[PDB]
């Protein structure tokens, strides 16, 4: 009966046991899980919650949506009495989705009957969207050992980045940052990562470039001096294209500040491929929690 | 109490380079004379066989909540922990509410302590008028009411001039300056910028934060001829920075919290939010750095900034409030330290008595014939737990919560009068 | 086919309905009803609207969600309008939450061809909060009659004492009431109510007490100086929680304002278990207003 | 201090219908015995031969300007004005700097207060935070803290919610409220609207700023169920008010200014700003109102407004601060209607004694066994000339200044210790 917070959590086994899952479920196996779950949104969300919602709904379990600014949080109910109410109403999982980093979870975690599933806590975790990530490399390559896989972008405010990182590190593939220095952690070697100053650089090294959307709903200050800029300096950019051998963005896009208006769907692209694999992998998920 | 005899200790009076098994007579709550076997008829009797005999410790950084946070701790509390943990002489902190910025609340604190009656509590007062960092306080009037230094604590002044001022108006008055360094651009997340805000995604606190304003005090008190007093001191190129000062004659002193010795940001992943502190728990290289500093006499005291909170503001270390307890452990903590090797007994105890009261230009943390009967004997080697057995704080806020802890006060003497036992 | 406006239009003999339902569905009863369910909040809620929406499902009632500010009342569409639109699209219930005293009620109700369940109307009724209280307090002691009941805070704001104290009064309890005096209603004895100036008096005197939350979003000036004095002069702090017997809060509680921080889930803490009482509560609702 | 007697004076103790030619006996800081001839062994005697004995005197209105004003007076000058008046009991009002609306303020006065160990010095509270007017103060914190009463003197409430709201937080706590009563779009000129306004231009404040507000507290009071208590009342009309409520069994109590019974807005011509007081000094119908009022017991009590200013805030009357110091010369002032038969002795002394206590529900007084031994003995036609000489004020300014006294205590007892004599 458990929980997935953090993809740093996860063992080799698990990781091995959710994809299977999510490859079974991609070539169209039906499953039946008789639960509910509560879908508790405090930041937008298009397709993290409508793929944690339609996954939920064709393995049968019955889903629930609340969103922050609708929900007793506005009369001061804390998020542990939120999970607790939850508790109380008898809900299997809680797919939750955060402004706020939470941490520490474990004890939070082991105190509550319920399967909780994190959607993104600030710029901390995001699991599913990593478990997606690797999946769709996975899939596209088939296997990510020894693969150079380069981040682009506003690395500090990103849970994608840590929920992607820990899972292709662990599975041998190689990591590469690249983006304005003011959004790289001094200490991201932590995850094992080589840094670019330079993405034209990072894009004739990486086998794969994940652009990544600047957090600026998250970002305390101005970091970069223009958006205009940061494309030319950072984005995947028409005379890039050529260049790039293959790419992913997790959403949404940005046209013309991480992705060229024109480049969002080609042959090279990925991101639909993300997209697609979202239901698959969020129903492992819902499948890996059921005890 | 007229008269009292400490028998049979090993007494470490380090301002008089004075050490050997010697007794001491207390007489109306002074130190009499300090010889081997005195004898007076009808005197109080402690004994202190086999016990570290001392001054009493001054602990210049101390957090009591009170007015205003005394469901944290009040002057009561903090002064038992006080005294339980050595100390007979504590300074609090001006961040009450509300702040210590006017002669009310410096004398509420001096007339609270007096009725609590264990050690004494010296008020420091604000840097700026509400500690809101635009104006100077008023320190000509609180230093009249006793206020020892001035502080914005444990907020930055972040106006140069502000600054300059406050250490033009206190030099004059003969006072330190005692700052919080922290660049309020470049520390306004919750942890260290190092391993673990990078993993987690916790938002951090820059090591140039503090450097920055060091070098900056550092700057201002050679210019001004002040004393700055620079708080919590936590990186390698602080103490360099510091000692580049201190090199060159500037009055400048600093102070260690002990827990950042012990720590490193990695025990924000083991103890969560009773890891997070202003200034934050930093790398392995500066914890050593730290202890490097102890080592060579660039860190002036250990000082506690005890600072307590409760549990329910201890839970996500993004909502926490910063601080750790520390002054029933300041004692155990430093004496690591010892059992290394690294320090001897009397630099030990030199860093919490004479070293602190020099820096606060008061006449304590000595065994000086006719100066106070402030005595601290303890027990370098008897261990114990802090639990709720134990805990005299009304928080419970620091990693050490409920582990061996190794070095015990057994006695705190003040004016003569026995304020603890264990 | 009939509505629920507010506690004081049940009689004993449908009180007694409703609560036997309900003991029956929280025994485990199954039960189908081929229904909709409009949801129709209009202020923020957590529990009241998840209860309801989940009792619905479990009994095979579609339910829909519709939030005001997402609404047509934004083009101005009135209360009456949005039930009379219900009405045309064939919903059978119409559960609202809204923040205005919905009276006069009753030419409007039988105006309608819809079953209306009122999940609070500003600072008036709250009926199914009533009945869960009275269920909860019931299902504890075994019946109500005689037992001292307590409400402690912002009564003249409460649409929760609104129905439960009635509901407890027909049944032979007593209550009383303790808060600041500026958040008492003069006339409260309207209620058949003793006044405690004092929260220990009040403690020592009641079985149970149910605390109430300030209503901040509904009051129109400053009543109290401080939430921390009033934590102080009226909630459950730790000394008081040795001598408090039993205690309630409809929720959300606002910890270290209203309870201690620590003393939300304890043995004697009847908070969740209002919780776990909703669903069955609210399916009796329901099945009572079905015909 | 074990034992002490007061023989051979005329006590007066109204609480108890008690009247004669008694010795009392005190133990313990406490009455005892009140009988013929008393003796005891190794006992402690003042002779109260010729002199009237009767329980100390309260003031439940005075300004100590303590914290933040004390070149004007401070709670030692002023505790010795009030045990030289005969006081053993003074109410502080809450307009100091800062204002007593937190329980920092509460405690150092209290503090203070033991420290100087005359009078017992009951702190009053804010009814509003700041006393800005626009939130009620913390009524719980301040009277677990000691506060009898709160006030925004010497500032009216304006709105009528926010005194509704203090009288039933008040009442809840079962304490009163003391409105300063004067409608600030009616009274914001220096001195009556009277003759002297229209002779000279100064601005003026109606009367009816008073009335209304006082009018508008006996409904709120009558509403509510609170207790209000009327400062300072001034005119005919405000009088005729409160009879009007006091008929209906509300609870509201009131007080008069000995200088409203002894001087008209004509002082202003005479005094200067030594009679800008607020209220102001009215018309002669008024004044004689007022006496009429203590004579027929609608005015419950004397206080002072004892309201101490520096000369140079005394100069010229547009821009004088408002007040007249008072604890000095309420005896003699009230004996004036003593002299003429307006009032009789037990009646004046009830003023002083039982009704101030009642009003803010304090067991004192009195003389009844067992109560603290609060005395005051005094001479009710002993002269004496209030100047540099005699004046315990730090401030000098009241009409009466220099004049011709007559009437004067001889001892004050406090806790049966002798804290004034002569
Ligand atoms: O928002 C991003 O940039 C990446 C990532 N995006 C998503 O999950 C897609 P969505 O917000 O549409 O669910 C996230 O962190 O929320
Ligand atoms: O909000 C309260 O204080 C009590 C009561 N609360 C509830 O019904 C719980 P919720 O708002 O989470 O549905 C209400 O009146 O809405
Ligand atoms: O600067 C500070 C102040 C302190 C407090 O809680 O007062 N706690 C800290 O950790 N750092
Ligand atoms: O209302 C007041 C307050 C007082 C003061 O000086 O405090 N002086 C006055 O004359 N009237
Ligand atoms: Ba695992
Ligand atoms: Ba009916
Ligand atoms: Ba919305
Ligand atoms: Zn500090
Ligand atoms: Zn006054």
């Amino acid at each position: 009966m458990r929980s997935l917070i953090s993809s740093l959590d996860l063992t080799r086994e698990e990781v091995e046991e959710i994809l299977k899952y999510a490859k079974e479920f991609k070539e169209g196996k039906e499953e039946t899980i008789k639960a509910s779950a509560v879908l508790f949104f405090s930041e937008p969300s298009t397709r993290t919650r409508l793929s944690f919602e339609k996954a939920a709904r064709e393995l049968g379990i019955e889903t629930y949506l609340v969103s922050g600014s609708e929900s007793s949080t506005v009369k001061g109910e804390s998020f542990f009495d939120t999970l607790k109410t939850f508790e109380g109403l008898g809900f299997d999982y809680v797919v939750f989705r955060v402004p706020f980093v939470f941490f520490p979870y474990k004890e939070i975690v082991k105190s509550l009957n319920l399967r909780l599933v994190n959607a993104g806590d600030g710029t901390h975790q995001h699991p599913s969207q990593g478990l997606i990530d690797f999946f769709t490399i996975k899939e596209h390559f088939g296997e990510v050992k020894d693969l150079r896989v380069l981040y682009v972008g506003d690395i500090k405010h990103s849970r994608v980045f840590r929920s992607g990182a820990p899972l292709l590190n662990m599975f041998g593939a190689k990591i590469g940052v690249c983006g304005p220095k003011t959004l790289i952690p001094r200490d991201v070697e932590v995850f094992k990562v080589d840094v670019f100053d330079d993405v034209d650089k990072g894009i004739d090294w990486a086998d794969v470039v994940i652009w990544l959307r600047l957090q600026k709903e998250r970002q305390k200050e101005n970091y970069i001096p223009s958006e205009s800029s940061y494309f030319k300096q950072f984005g995947l950019t028409k005379e890039r294209f050529e260049k790039v051998k293959l790419y992913m963005h997790p959403g949404p896009v940005n046209r013309n500040v991480d992705i060229d208006h024109e480049l969002v769907y080609t042959e090279k692209s990925l991101i639909q491929e993300q997209v697609k694999n979202g239901i698959p992998v969020r129903k492992a998920i819902y499948k890996f929690l059921w005890t | 109490m007229l008269k009292l005899i400490v028998k049979n200790g090993y007494v470490i009076d380090p301002s008089q380079n004075l050490e050997g098994e010697f007794d001491i007579l207390v007489e109306n709550g002074k130190i009499k004379k300090i010889d081997k076997n005195i004898l007076v008829p009808e005197a109080e009797i402690i004994d202190a066989k086999g016990l570290i005999v001392c001054p009493g410790f001054i602990d210049i950084h101390v957090h009591l909540r009170d007015p205003g946070q005394t469901y944290k701790e009040d002057i009561e509390s903090g002064s038992r922990c006080a005294v339980a943990g050595g100390f007979t002489t504590i300074v609090c902190m001006p961040n009450t509410n509300p702040p210590i910025d006017n002669t009310t609340v410096v004398n509420y604190i001096l007339q609270k302590s007096k009725s609590v009656g264990l050690c004494r509590v010296l008020p420091t007062g604000t840097i700026t008028k509400g500690r809101k960092g635009k104006e100077i306080a008023d320190f000509y009037s609180l230093k009249e009411a006793g206020c020892v230094a001035f502080t914005d604590d444990g907020s930055p002044v972040m106006d140069s001039s502000v600054m300059r001022k406050a250490l033009e108006l206190a030099s004059q008055l003969g006072v330190p300056i005692m700052d919080a360094c922290e660049d309020d651009k470049l520390a306004y997340g919750v942890i260290n910028e190092g391993e673990v805000s990078a993993l987690l995604g916790l938002s951090s606190r820059a090591p140039e934060a503090e450097e920055i304003q060091i070098a900056r005090d550092g700057i201002l008190a050679q210019r001004t001829g002040g004393h700055v007093h620079i708080q919590a001191v936590s990186t390698k190129l602080s103490l360099e920075i510091i000692e580049f000062f201190k090199e060159k004659g500037v009055k400048i002193t600093c102070e260690v919290n002990p827990n950042h010795l012990l720590f490193t940001e990695r025990e924000v992943l083991n103890s969560g939010a009773n890891a997070r502190v202003n200034p934050p728990l930093r790398k392995k290289e500066d914890r050593l750095a730290l202890i490097e500093g102890v080592k060579r006499g660039i860190i002036d005291c250990f000082a506690t900034d005890h600072a307590p909170h409760q549990t329910f503001e201890k839970e996500l270390v993004e909502f926490a409030m910063p601080g750790i307890i520390g002054l029933q452990t300041a004692l155990p903590s430093a004496l690591e330290l010892y059992r290394k090797g690294i320090i001897s007994l009397k630099k030990l105890i030199e860093m919490f008595t004479i070293n602190p009261a020099r820096i606060i230009g008061v006449d304590l943390g000595t065994l000086k014939l006719g100066s106070p009967a402030d005595i601290t004997i303890f027990d370098p080697n008897k261990e114990w737990i802090l639990n709720e057995e134990t805990n005299l704080s009304k928080s419970r806020n620091t990693p050490l919560w409920g582990k061996v802890l190794k070095g015990k006060v057994i006695y705190t003497i003040k004016d003569g009068k026995m304020v603890y036992k264990d």
